[PDB]
């Protein structure tokens, strides 16, 4: 039995080896207790404000929307310590770990941004941190790997499987199954077995809470739509969560379309995958017709999680949120456009959200609409990839 | 219809514990896999636990991770695995055949359809490695509707509510992962659970004898077979020979 519902409609659950059920039951009880605990909320708020730098700004894009009747705001999670929204929830999870008496952190990472957040949280809070990363991702993300190691974390390359994020995810679970008495698994997205989709959401929902209060203050009204990219779902659900009951507010998640949906080389399982059971949850996934899990493809490393949080699949199924995709080329053009016209270098992940907002504005330039895009990270980590693509063309 | 019950009756008639090797189907290749399993049986395996290669075996150690990669390198698919399961059953009508599955391979073409195919090919039991008893309802229902025994792991950190559930929902045998406090083994007998097979750390004949003495109905060697395969990849015939000698050594140790 659980204190909270493990399912969002048909999606979610706790599909783990039996040995891990006590670790999940322990975590859910600590979370429910922490959420009722004023001293926990004050510690969490203190770290977010005084260490991570919240509240983040809500920036109006006026150059971007000129000539249209779109008003565009960016939620600047790129200005968070670490450069991405990941920092919010690792601070909460790291405090959960200490509330459970744990002294070690296990994390998984693909692009390296969750690894870096986990390492900085562990360093701040006195936790020994070990990070699993697919050997191909380690190869390709040596800066983030060096960042993690400077911050005291052990980076462990995972050669098993495809040697990418899903295989690091597997190894992290394997490790936690034997070490959970002393280690806490700091899952990096709003996916996986219950209670992680719930915990991540609650530890990211200040994004949408701040946005609501900031947008009411600046425009006097709620947004027509908030837009965020969807890798595993944490930044999007963090933005969405406080608007879910504001039924006039559109929720739009943007999965990576990669080279295009019809090419098969994409990372859009919510709309173009098939429900499966993997990584502790029942959720849409990238998988073969055989049920072997595949990788997500995207120009942006961060959108590589081959499935999606079960709360998103649920929100889609009841029609509360809409999910679209954006190809590499659309995201790249959005990247360039923001640099040139607002002086903000976005993460190529968040470039997908922006790309969709630009499409909304450009397709219907006389539609009056107030859009908020969640800028999930800064793009300085991506200039090398963008540079190499530009010189491959011209 | 009745293979685990029949085996355990006979084993008890002969003052004996079960020895159950695990191996991955199609490792290191389908014909060599078929040769391996026939050797296990001829050497004295009382039942089989068979894994189907899955891309993300998040509950398996490295020896089995490597076994899946060898099978995938051989092009092994679930469909071909079920062709092997049919051929194995048609060669050996009485040996109980259990699958260790991952939930997604069961869920993929429909849960009930998966267990229907198990029944077609003669599978006796299925353990879904990543489905705890709390999530098991749709799986064990489909299992029973198709006369498959749903197998559950009793882990070392098991509390009383779990022992009750494992005893109630499990069939065929209880997969025990423990260091035998046989407190677990006696409470499972107490709750009339399916006979407990000890699956943790069974790599020598001494541990097979030890598990039976603790009260387990037998032992499962989850890795050691696969290790003997991994070490003898260069020579298929020394592989079959060392498999036979290891399995009979292990089987002779269950004769208490
Ligand atoms: C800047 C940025 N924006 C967005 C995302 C998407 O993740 P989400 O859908 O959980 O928000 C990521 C994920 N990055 C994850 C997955 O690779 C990591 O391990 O670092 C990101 O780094
Ligand atoms: C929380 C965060 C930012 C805010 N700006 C105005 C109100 C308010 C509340
Ligand atoms: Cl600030
Ligand atoms: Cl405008
Ligand atoms: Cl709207
Ligand atoms: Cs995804």
């Amino acid at each position: 039995t659980t204190l909270l519902n493990p399912y969002f409609g048909e999606f979610g659950g706790m599909y783990v080896p039996q040995i891990l059920m006590p670790a999940l039951n322990q975590l859910e009880e600590a979370f429910v207790s922490a959420q009722k605990d004023p001293e926990f909320q004050a510690q969490f708020a203190d770290l977010l404000k005084n260490y991570a730098g919240r509240p983040t700004a809500l920036t109006k894009c006026q150059n971007i929307t000129a000539g249209t009747r779109t008003t565009l705001y960016l939620k600047r999670e790129d200005l968070l310590h670490g450069g991405a929204h990941k920092t919010n929830q690792v601070l909460g999870q790291a405090l959960l770990a200490k509330r459970m008496g744990k002294s070690e952190i296990i994390a998984e990472t693909g692009a390296g941004q969750h690894g870096v957040a986990s390492a900085l949280a562990s360093a701040l809070l006195g936790l020994k941190c070990r990070i699993y990363m697919g050997a191909k991702d380690v190869e390709r993300q040596s800066p983030n790997v060096f960042r993690m190691r400077l911050m005291g974390a052990e980076v462990i390359p995972v050669h098993s499987g495809s040697a990418t994020l899903k295989d690091a995810c597997n190894e992290a679970l394997r490790d936690w199954s034997g070490s959970y008495e002393t280690a806490h698994y700091m899952l990096g997205t709003a996916a996986g077995p219950h209670p992680y989709p719930t915990i991540v959401r609650e530890f990211q929902r200040m994004i949408g809470e701040e946005t609501k209060a900031q947008i009411l203050d600046k425009e006097g009204r709620l947004p027509d739509a908030v837009i965020a990219c969807v890798g595993g779902g944490s930044n999007a659900i963090g933005m969405f969560a406080d608007f879910i009951n504001d039924t006039s507010v559109g929720l739009i998640g943007v999965e990576p379309g990669g080279h295009g949906i019809e090419t098969g080389e994409h990372g859009a399982p919510l709309k173009h995958g098939r429900v499966g059971i993997y990584f502790g949850m029942k959720a849409p996934m990238m998988q073969t017709a055989d049920g072997q899990i595949e990788e997500s493809y995207s120009i942006s490393a961060g959108l590589d999680f081959p499935s999606v949080g079960p709360q998103h699949a649920y929100l889609n199924s009841i029609g509360r949120a809409d999910y679209v995709s954006i190809t590499d080329d659309e995201a790249l053009e959005a990247f360039k456009t923001l640099c040139r016209h607002e002086g903000i270098i976005p993460a190529l992940e968040s470039s997908h959200a922006l790309a969709h907002a630009l499409k909304m504005m450009r397709e219907q330039p006389e539609k009056e609409q107030l859009l908020v895009v969640n800028l999930s990270g800064r793009g300085d980590k991506d200039i090398f990839t963008v540079h190499d693509i530009l010189k491959a063309r011209g | 219809m009745e293979r685990y019950e029949n085996l355990f009756a006979q084993l008890n008639d002969r003052r004996e514990g079960a020895f159950v090797p695990f191996v991955t189907l199609g490792d290191p290749g389908i014909e060599q896999s078929l040769k391996i399993i026939d050797t296990l049986i001829d050497a004295g395996a009382d039942a089989l636990e068979l894994g189907v290669p899955f891309s993300d075996p998040l509950a398996d150690g490295p020896t089995i991770q490597n076994a899946n990669l060898r099978a995938f390198a051989a092009g092994v698919t679930p469909a071909q695995c079920f062709e092997m399961l049919a051929l194995i059953r048609e060669k050996h009508p009485t040996i109980p055949i259990g699958l260790l599955m991952y939930a997604n391979l069961v869920f993929n073409n429909g849960i009930d359809a998966f267990y229907a195919r198990c029944e077609q090919v003669g599978v006796d039991s299925v353990l879904v490695a990543d489905v705890p008893v709390e999530e098991s309802a749709p799986f064990r229902q489909a299992a029973l509707r198709h006369n498959i025994a749903p197998i559950f792991i009793c882990p070392p950190n098991a509390d009383d509510d779990l022992l009750r559930q494992v005893a109630s929902y499990g069939r065929g045998y209880t997969y025990l992962l423990s260091r035998s406090l046989h407190h677990l083994i006696e409470k499972l007998k107490e709750y009339h659970a399916a006979p407990a097979l000890q699956g943790f750390g069974i790599s020598s004949p001494e541990q097979v004898s030890a598990a039976v003495r603790a009260g387990a109905a037998g032992a499962i060697s989850g890795s050691a077979i696969v290790k003997i395969i991994e070490k003898n990849l260069a020579s298929p015939k020394q592989m079959l020979a060392e498999l036979r000698s290891f399995v009979s050594a292990m089987k002779a140790a269950s004769r208490a």
